[PDB]
């Protein structure tokens, strides 16, 4: 199946919720640019034809991987709502 | 009440032909009704098969006539029974009518007779509708035979007797859907009506009167009768069957040959020497492979088509029209605007595609040019063609294309240009082309063939005949059946003509099983008794003996209790074949198959692709006109449906976003659709 | 060389034409001789080379699916018998041959009417092309090429003249490979395998040119065992 | 079409499919790459089959990698019915799919055709690959129970590796006591009298001849030819001297293997038996729970696997000899056909009313039918242990008590057009004819089966829909609720045989508490069942257990038929069950989930007639679907 | 309103402890003069 | 080289300990894989020869099932225990080596015990063969040979001393054999198969060694094919 699925499911409280934060995370993965991502250096993404992913394949893949680590932070009510799109675009380059 | 002449193949013609269905006119039966009608009552004897009918919502409401059964003088179908007066049976027949049948004590064919003599004191007769032991002396009438009581697609069924109706139902109609194969082939075993099928169906072509042959042409066979005459016999070569699948006769006749009349000059599209054949024997071995025959699936072997057996020639054929629009005549030109000239090359004769050519999916078929916009130029499609070259040709590419799916190479064009001959061309059309296209479709994954007892499957894997399971001596096995899809369905026919097979191929003989009366257990352990020494035989001669698998395979086949421990290999062996297996070596390994497998000659048939097949896949494309959603046609796919059951489906899984998408970004949202497109992109 | 070794493999070989040939070789190891043939088996049947028709050109004939006039069988069942052809050449050089023939009035059309070919040869001679009649019109050619396995005539696509017809290639010279290993008593112990076994080929190449190749190609592809990593 | 190597977790689809649908995702990846310098061109370059240069399938190939595809089966009957897999791009035209996955659509490969659909959003892929995605929903919304198992072909494989043999039992070997009894059958066991499987209590003198040390020992002489798979050998595992067959012992290995907690493998696992599809199913129920949800996957295919590879060596196939007749066939018959001449000449007389001749006739064929069945089973049974046939019945794989008697004993009461059956029976098995009239009597209860396919095949929403109108809306969205009014489920049931209390069958109180939420306290056999815990089948087996002794007769417990929520369904009171065996996530579409678990059973449920039976005399009540809908 | 519909997650955001600084960074500066 | 022979074989290998080896090699042609790793399997198991004890005679010990004195274990499970010491020899010279022991008192007699002998070696010392107590005497003598595969000890039946028990023959430095053919992609045609076979060793050789002596098997048995009669 996919990488620690059952470790993630235990990260919230609701099955439904895991979903909404990975698809939201692999919604910003790419518009702020795709190198808006917590874990790169070493034993991060990785597809074959060359080590090619590492720029921009799948995003969620990503998403997943790095909330099964323990950096990101989902709430209900987090960082306002308007100023969380401006920080990001002021600190995350690629376009 | 008409509709498309079924003509899949010749039984399906005749099979459609004698037809009887009770949806009609409005004074006659509809739909509210049927559970009375639909069982098949007592009197549906010699006079309607039980099984024939549909399978579905249309059940006993359509359904096909008995063999012998006749409407007499006014449609009350009668069936044949013969005179039996006192203990004496008769060669005479009477057509009886279903209410006279009532008043007498009717006996069936089965039952001993020393001639004109019935031969035993309790033998069964069926009083009006209920079984009834009768004695020799109230026998007033019997029964013509087995083939009285089924119909005529029935009957060709090899030992009937050993399968559930449920699924003979089944055997039935996937015969009506036999594909006739370049590689006609006549099954190991029949039933008996095959010549019978072809001749009366019209098939081969057969000799009026006696004489000799003076020509043998592709195309005619001029025969001489020895009256003093000759007729030149046209052979209907490549025609386009209602349903696609190819008609050709081909001569089976020598030149200057006298001719028996009534003997094939020359065969049907499927007929392989005036008998039927919608399939083509092969040999067998019915195991589990990994996995690839699972639930209904087949394995074949790839050596099936390296020599062209389940091929078979199919004709479809694309049409395309120059219409007449108030914007401008729909020319039909070698000007294809836009683009190259590799593109024409095949469209040769200016517009027309040139015969004998391979079209592939996309390829021009026939070229044509309507004009652009509805009333109105364009003014940003203005400059663009101002700055490259302003002058080009304003009109559109509306050219009958290559519809995704497959094309093969054309054999056969026609054009109805102005000053028509004699024919009917429609209002607004100018001018219509049609273009024939032919494709040899060779047994590929994806293609279903079933034998006659309703082992209906699909073929999941072409196996390299490198690997798959090989007999003792070379020869390797055609097609790999799944044990597993013979106990749940009760057909062990199957298994009964798979083994008379195996003695067919070393005894190098086909034979014919009657419905009820035919071979027997015991007759069959026999022939295998003389097919032990052909295929061990000559392996005792050739110089050599048994193998360290073939000792192997029968110790754990001992322990079994397939064969009498103590006695030799060559005993044990005989005895093990003798029950219909022999043993067979992993092509893979080289070692054996633990234990012993059966293996033999089972008569599979390939059935027909409907337009279904054609793998639907749609990407973008029209929409209806006033409900939005998505539509097809000629070449865009036309989207798949997305119901209620489906709905809810997603709707039980937290897919809200899928759901949504399903109605809005896929098929009804305008706006939706489009930056949904454009988003994508 | 006297006790093991002597007590090598004594391979015996019995060949008639070029089709048939056993091959004995005994004695063997516990469980070798079908070790053995086994993999022969796959070999002879897939990874040898060979020669068949690949293309076909009729007269007037523009498809295959037509029919000729004076001759009984339509192009269909002519391309089908051309498949059964087994032509054999002699060296590298012959890549590509194209046989020709051209026959007229009441003939049976045998593949011993095709023009002979310098470095070819026809083992399929009276092979049955056609039964023409009284004007009965029928010059062909016919390619012929050098592969290996089969090859769906979609596959290749064989284009000398426009109006040609490719054909379904079929190369492994080997008709039908089998293996039989029986047991054999050489004097102290009993169980001993003894290999043999029966190839029959089309005549393009023969039964023991085959079998030869067949060993090279496992030996070859022992030696893809070389250098780890 | 099958695609055996395939795993749970993808699907081949056809490239050429491949490309239409993911056309629009192609044509820019096209540009991304020297292929196409823009879309238009990338489009035209695709118009045509001719024209493509193989550089894009590698594109096509590159876009897919990761991203998901949903197939649809023909009935959508419940939520599995709708799958998400990882498209292999494939040759051809058909479309390969799992074999595990072909339990939940009811999927056979005759000609079946599956739908397939894109999710497009990075939002759509996500859910679908994550929540929708074949692999994570392995149990069902109807039964705990596991719906992805091996199913036939994996069976048989499983089976037949893990069975044990038992030969002739001549000179009375009883071994477990004298020095001399060991000699002896073991000499006369080389000799041919005693078996290397004889009943001899202790050890055949199959165990006594061989000893295997380390657990590989036990295979490499099943390699060399020593010991068959089957065989009875014994074995020095892990602290143990165990008397298990080669087969048994592989079998644990390929799970120890699977995953490898070893030792967990072997606590989960029964070697002690064949494995049939139910000592699989619970294998894969328990690996679920016990181990973890992937890991899980990984044993479902290990399974797959071998089963299918031992399937074939194995070489079970089905010839005419197979399906064995009994002896006893011949003599229960004229036994009850002499029987039958007794009631005739009861009647003869003026004894019997006209009826009482009737139903006391079909008694004796009821009853003699049933008597041939248990007879051709005892015989396979007691002399051909392995019987192709027979053996796919036992082992879960295919086959049905019913249907063997058909073709071995024989089938025979058949109804006549209108349902009063036949005086007569059906004599004969398929093995020999049935006859012409047998065969057409036979046909008459064919079509009323035919016929009432038909009218049900007609809508299948029926029924699921009208459960969809009145559950639609019910969601679990809650906190615990508070209000605990609660249901007492019982573990004894009253009136067959009148009143004799009884405990309740084992899987109807399985389907009781299975997961639920425990409204209050309960002290039971030692343990203390907290309030609030949710009771996991093991627990839902400890209660039973406790009910069997005697100490509970009722069982408190949260449920939705005591709701507070108005429009929803809290955790607590919905339970276990999401296609996850935790607890309920928040969430969850249980309304419909609910009303699907209950379409799909109905359409095995008799189709007669809705407000059922039929005016005439006394019928007195309701069976199938028309009695559910009724209720 | 069942699946992801649920007003209980279809609020949820996602955070970086990188821009969790640059945020209260944000709060920081609102500190006047 | 750059084409269809540098699309050569990759023979990547993965060995941790002298037992286990992983060996993977691909591309391979259709169907080649399972021809290469089947053979390479029958050989792994048969033919590379091997060393396991064939014989044992305790001091007073007559039979088979009988138990010895301050001695736990019992013969069976003694004479078991011995199937699990893998030993191994330098030369030809070794063909039949009886490996002796003695020990009385409170020890644990472990392989470490036998007396060394010049040209062999014991690579399983710490072995465990018994837990003796007080009175506890066994002297014993453990036959070793150099066979292939597996023999019943009813099929070869030892004699040095009669009243010794002979035991099963486990020769093979190879506990059991795996190979896998996985499909690979390798550009234009998918059809590829990839073989990764892997061997599990006692100890004795090495997986490396092992499959090495095996392919040698098979190729000099590919030569056996030489002279005709
Ligand atoms: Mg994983
Ligand atoms: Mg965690
Ligand atoms: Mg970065
Ligand atoms: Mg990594
Ligand atoms: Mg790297
Ligand atoms: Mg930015
Ligand atoms: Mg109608
Ligand atoms: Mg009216
Ligand atoms: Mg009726
Ligand atoms: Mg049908
Ligand atoms: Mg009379
Ligand atoms: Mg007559
Ligand atoms: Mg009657
Ligand atoms: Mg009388
Ligand atoms: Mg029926
Ligand atoms: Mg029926
Ligand atoms: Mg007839
Ligand atoms: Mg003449
Ligand atoms: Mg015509
Ligand atoms: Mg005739
Ligand atoms: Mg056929
Ligand atoms: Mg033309
Ligand atoms: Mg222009
Ligand atoms: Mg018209
Ligand atoms: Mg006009
Ligand atoms: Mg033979
Ligand atoms: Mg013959
Ligand atoms: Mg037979
Ligand atoms: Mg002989
Ligand atoms: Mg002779
Ligand atoms: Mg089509
Ligand atoms: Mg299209
Ligand atoms: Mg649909
Ligand atoms: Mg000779
Ligand atoms: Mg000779
Ligand atoms: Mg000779
Ligand atoms: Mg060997
Ligand atoms: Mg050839
Ligand atoms: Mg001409
Ligand atoms: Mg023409
Ligand atoms: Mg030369
Ligand atoms: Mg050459
Ligand atoms: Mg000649
Ligand atoms: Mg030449
Ligand atoms: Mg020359
Ligand atoms: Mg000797
Ligand atoms: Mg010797
Ligand atoms: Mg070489
Ligand atoms: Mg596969
Ligand atoms: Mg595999
Ligand atoms: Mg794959
Ligand atoms: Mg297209
Ligand atoms: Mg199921
Ligand atoms: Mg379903
Ligand atoms: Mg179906
Ligand atoms: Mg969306
Ligand atoms: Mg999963
Ligand atoms: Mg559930
Ligand atoms: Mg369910
Ligand atoms: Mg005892
Ligand atoms: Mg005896
Ligand atoms: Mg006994
Ligand atoms: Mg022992
Ligand atoms: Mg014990
Ligand atoms: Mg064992
Ligand atoms: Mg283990
Ligand atoms: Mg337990
Ligand atoms: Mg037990
Ligand atoms: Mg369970
Ligand atoms: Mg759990
Ligand atoms: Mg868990
Ligand atoms: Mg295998
Ligand atoms: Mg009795
Ligand atoms: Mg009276
Ligand atoms: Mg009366
Ligand atoms: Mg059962
Ligand atoms: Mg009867
Ligand atoms: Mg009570
Ligand atoms: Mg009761
Ligand atoms: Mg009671
Ligand atoms: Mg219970
Ligand atoms: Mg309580
Ligand atoms: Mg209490
Ligand atoms: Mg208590
Ligand atoms: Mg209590
Ligand atoms: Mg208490
Ligand atoms: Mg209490
Ligand atoms: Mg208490
Ligand atoms: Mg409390
Ligand atoms: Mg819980
Ligand atoms: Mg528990
Ligand atoms: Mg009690
Ligand atoms: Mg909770
Ligand atoms: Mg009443
Ligand atoms: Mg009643
Ligand atoms: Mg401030
Ligand atoms: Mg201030
Ligand atoms: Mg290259
Ligand atoms: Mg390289
Ligand atoms: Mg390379
Ligand atoms: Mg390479
Ligand atoms: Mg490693
Ligand atoms: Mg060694
Ligand atoms: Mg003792
Ligand atoms: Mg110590
Ligand atoms: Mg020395
Ligand atoms: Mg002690
Ligand atoms: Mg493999
Ligand atoms: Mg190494
Ligand atoms: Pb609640």
């Amino acid at each position: 199946a996919e990488p620690g699925i059952d470790k993630l499911f235990g990260m919230v409280d609701s099955k439904y919720r895991l979903t909404v934060v990975v698809a939201k995370r692999a919604q910003q993965l790419l518009r702020h640019g795709f190198k808006n991502t917590v874990l790169e250096p070493e034993e991060r993404p990785k597809m074959q034809t060359l080590e090619g992913l590492f720029d921009d394949p799948n995003a969620e893949t990503w998403a997943m991987k790095e909330l099964l680590t323990g950096r990101l932070v989902f709430g209900e009510n987090l960082v306002p709502e308007d100023r969380l799109q401006k920080e990001m675009e002021r600190i995350y380059p690629g376009e | 009440l008409s509709q498309f002449k079924d003509e899949t193949n010749p039984l399906s013609s005749l099979r459609h032909k004698r037809r009887i269905s009770a949806l009609g006119p409005g004074g006659l039966t509809r739909e509210r009704a049927g559970f009375d009608v639909r069982d098949v009552h007592r009197t549906h004897y010699g006079r309607i098969c039980p099984v024939e009918t549909p399978e579905g919502a249309n059940i006993g409401l359509i359904t096909s006539l008995a063999a012998y059964a006749r409407v007499d003088e006014l449609g009350f179908i009668r069936t044949p029974y013969r005179r039996v007066v006192g203990g004496v049976v008769t060669d005479e027949v009477v057509y009886m009518t279903a209410t006279e049948e009532d008043r007498y004590t009717i006996a069936q064919a089965n039952t001993p007779l020393e001639g004109n003599r019935i031969a035993a004191e309790r033998v069964v007769a069926r009083r009006k509708g209920e079984p009834v032991i009768v004695s020799p002396e109230e026998v007033e009438f019997m029964d013509v035979s087995p083939k009285q009581v089924f119909s005529v697609n029935t009957n060709l069924i090899p030992f009937l007797e050993h399968d559930d109706a449920n699924r003979a139902l089944m055997g039935s109609n996937m015969q009506t859907q036999a594909v006739p194969l370049i590689r006609a082939q006549a099954p190991v075993v029949m039933t008996g009506l095959e010549e019978r099928v072809v001749r009366d169906s019209l098939a081969a072509l057969y000799a009026e009167e006696d004489g000799e042959v003076a020509k043998v042409d592709g195309n005619r066979i001029v025969v001489r009768y020895e009256d003093g005459r000759l007729v030149e016999y046209p052979l209907r070569r490549f025609y386009r069957s209602n349903q696609g699948t190819a008609l050709d006769q081909r001569p089976r006749v020598v030149v200057g040959q006298r001719v028996r009349k009534g003997d094939l000059l020359a065969d049907g599209p499927a007929s392989e020497n005036g008998f039927l054949a919608l399939g083509q024997n092969v040999l067998v071995a019915i195991m589990p492979f990994d996995g690839y025959n699972f639930e209904d699936a087949i394995v074949i072997s790839e050596e099936l088509l390296k020599r062209d057996f389940y091929t078979s020639i199919h004709i479809e054929r694309y049409e395309i029209e120059a219409r007449d629009t108030k914007l401008g005549p729909e020319r039909i030109t070698r000007d294809i605007p836009h683009l190259s000239e590799a593109a024409l090359r095949d469209l040769d004769e200016e517009g027309v595609v040139r015969i004998g050519a391979e079209v592939k999916p996309g390829d021009i078929l026939v070229g044509r040019t309507s004009f652009k916009g509805e009333s109105e130029p364009t003014p940003e499609e203005r400059l663009l063609r101002s700055i490259f070259g302003e002058k080009a040709r304003d009109v559109k590419d509306t050219s009958l294309r290559v519809p995704p799916g497959e094309g093969g190479i054309v054999v056969r064009t026609v054009r109805l240009r102005r000053g028509d001959p004699g024919v009917e061309l429609k209002p607004g059309v100018r001018e219509v082309v049609r273009v024939y296209v032919a494709q040899k479709r060779k047994l590929q994954v994806g293609d279903k063939l079933a034998n006659r007892h309703g082992n209906k499957g699909v073929v999941a894997k072409i196996l390299p005949v490198e690997d798959m399971p090989h007999l003792p001596d070379g020869t390797p096995v055609d097609v790999i059946l799944n044990p597993l899809g013979v106990p749940s369905r009760m057909n062990l026919g199957q298994i009964l003509e798979t083994h008379l097979g195996l003695a067919g191929y070393f005894l190098g003989q086909r034979y014919i099983s009657p419905i009820f009366d035919g071979a027997k257990e015991p007759e069959i352990k026999e022939l295998l008794a003389q097919a032990f020494e052909v295929y061990f035989g000559k392996r005792k001669g050739e110089g050599f003996g048994v193998d360290k698998r073939e000792v192997e395979v029968l110790r754990r086949a001992e322990k079994l209790g397939l064969v009498t421990p103590g006695k030799t290999p060559e005993e044990q062996l005989k005895e093990l074949f003798l029950q219909g297996k022999v043993v067979l070596y992993d092509g893979r390994t080289g070692e054996p198959i633990e234990g012993p497998i059966v293996v033999g000659q089972m008569f599979i048939m390939k059935l027909y692709h409907m337009v279904e097949d054609k793998m639907h896949a749609r990407s973008t494309g029209p929409y209806s006109l006033i409900t939005q959603q998505p539509l097809g046609g000629k070449a865009q796919f036309g989207g798949q449906r997305f119901g209620e059951m489906e709905v809810w489906a997603l709707e039980a899984y937290g897919a809200a976003h899928t759901l949504q998408e399903m109605l809005t970004l896929k098929s009804d949202d305008i706006e939706g659709r489009n930056a949904a497109y454009e988003a994508i992109i | 060389m006297l006790d093991s070794k002597l007590k090598a493999p004594v391979f015996t070989v019995r060949t008639q034409g070029r089709e048939y040939g056993e091959f004995v070789l005994e004695p063997l190891e516990r469980g070798f001789g079908v070790t053995l043939g086994n993999p022969l088996r796959r070999i002879l049947l897939s990874s040898i080379p060979g020669t068949a028709v690949t293309s076909v050109y009729i007269e007037d004939v523009l498809h295959e699916f037509s029919t000729i006039p004076g001759v009984k069988e339509d192009v269909v069942e002519i391309i089908l018998n051309l498949k059964e052809l087994v032509v054999r050449f002699l060296n590298p050089s012959l890549q590509t041959v194209t046989l020709l023939l051209k026959a007229e009035g009441p003939k049976e059309v045998k593949a011993r009417d095709f023009l002979p070919v310098a470095d070819v040869e026809i083992m399929n001679p009276d092979l049955h092309i056609a039964t023409l009649e009284e004007g009965g019109r029928l010059n062909m050619e016919v390619r012929v090429d050098r592969g290996v396995g089969y090859v769906p005539a979609e596959k290749h696509g064989i284009k000398d003249r426009i109006n040609a017809i490719p054909v379904d290639a079929v190369f492994s010279p080997v008709r039908r490979v089998a293996f039989q290993v029986e047991d054999t008593r050489l004097g102290q112990r009993t169980d001993l395998d003894k290999l043999t076994l029966r190839i029959w080929t089309d005549g393009s190449v023969t039964p023991l040119e085959a079998l030869n190749q067949a060993v090279e190609i496992l030996r070859e592809h022992l030696t893809y065992f070389s250098n780890p990593q | 079409v099958v695609g055996p190597q395939l795993k749970l977790h993808q699907c081949g689809l056809p490239k050429r499919m491949a490309l239409e649908l993911f056309k629009p995702f192609l044509l820019k990846k096209m540009e991304e790459k020297g292929i196409a310098p823009n879309v238009k061109a990338a489009r035209r370059m695709l118009e045509r089959q001719r024209d493509i240069k193989d550089e894009v399938w590698d594109a096509l190939e590159e876009v897919i990698h990761g991203k998901v595809v949903l197939l649809n089966r023909a009935p959508t009957l419940h939520r599995l019915g709708i799958q998400a897999f990882q498209p292999v791009l494939v040759e051809g035209q058909s479309i390969q799919l799992h074999p595990l996955v072909c339990e939940a659509f009811n999927a056979d490969f005759d000609g079946d055709q599956m739908a397939v659909h894109v999710p497009l959003s990075s939002f759509a892929q996500a859910e679908a690959r994550i929540q929708m995605l074949s692999a994570h929903n392995l149990l069902s919304p109807a039964s705990g129970e596991p719906l992805a198992k091996p199913s036939r072909d994996i069976i048989l494989g499983l089976y037949y590796i893990t069975q044990v043999r038992k030969e002739k039992k001549g000179a009375g070997l009883e071994f477990a006591t004298p020095e001399e009894a060991l000699a002896a059958h073991e000499r006369g066991e080389v000799a041919l009298n005693a078996p290397i499987k004889v009943a001899g209590r202790e050890t055949s003198v199959g165990r006594l001849k061989y000893v295997f040390a380390n657990p590989d020992e036990a295979l490499l002489a099943v390699a060399h030819g020593i010991v068959d798979l089957q065989d009875v050998v014994t074995v020095r595992y892990m602290g143990k001297r165990l008397e298990t067959s080669p087969g048994r012992i592989l079998f644990a290995r390929i799970v120890a293997e699977a995953v490898e907690d070893e030792k967990v493998a072997w606590e989960l696992i029964q070697l002690d038996v064949p494995q049939e599809k139910n000592s699989l199913k619970d294998l894969v129920y328990q690996a679920f729970l016990r181990l973890g949800m992937e890991k899980t996957a990984r044993l479902l295919d290990a399974l797959k696997y071998y089963g299918f590879t031992f399937s074939t060596t194995s070489g079970i196939t089905i010839g005419i000899d197979d399906a064995v007749i009994p002896e006893e066939k011949k003599q229960y018959l004229e036994e009850a056909d002499r029987k039958l001449l007794q009631i005739e000449q009861a009647y003869e007389m003026g004894f019997l009313t006209d009826r009482e001749r009737y139903d006391q006739i079909l008694q004796l064929w009821t009853e003699t039918t049933e008597k041939v069945t248990q007879a051709v089973f005892k015989n396979f049974e007691e002399n051909y242990p392995f019987n192709p046939l027979y053996v796919m019945a036992q082992s879960g794989a295919r086959g049905n008590p019913q249907q063997i008697r058909q073709l071995c004993g024989l089938r025979g009461l058949m109804q006549k057009p209108s349902g009063e059956t036949f005086e007569v029976p059906v004599r004969s098995s398929f093995r020999e004819g049935l006859t012409v009239l047998e065969y057409f009597i036979s046909s008459h209860g064919a079509r009323k089966g035919g016929a009432d396919t038909a009218l049900r095949t007609a809508d299948s929403g029926y029924l699921t829909r009208k459960l969809v109108d009145v559950t639609h809306e019910i969601v679990v969205r809650e906190a615990d609720c508070g209000t605990t009014n609660y249901i007492s489920v019982p573990l004894f049931q009253p009136d067959e045989v009148t009143r004799s209390l009884r405990l309740r069958k084992r899987a109807d109180i399985e389907a009781g508490l299975y997961g639920r939420v425990l409204a209050r306290e309960v002290e039971v056999l030692g343990v203390r069942l907290e309030e609030g815990r949710y009771l996991s089948m093991d627990d839902v087996h400890l209660l039973i257990k406790a009910a069997e002794a005697g100490e509970i007769q009722e069982v408190p417990v949260r449920s939705p038929l005591t709701c507070q929520t108005r429009y929803g369904v809290c955790q607590k009171c919905y339970g276990y069950d999401l296609s996850m065996a935790r607890p309920v996530s928040i969430g969850e579409a249980v309304g419909i989930v609910a009303a699907q678990s209950i379409g799909e059973p109905g359409t095995q449920l008799t189709m007669r007639t809705f407000h059922t039976g039929g005016v005439a005399g006394a019928a007195d009540i309701t069976q199938g679907l028309p009695r559910v809908i009724e209720l | 309103p069942a699946g992801t519909g649920s007003d209980f997650v279809r609020f949820t955001q996602v955070v970086d402890q990188k821009t969790l600084k640059a945020i209260e960074e944000a709060r920081k500066e609102a500190v006047e003069a």
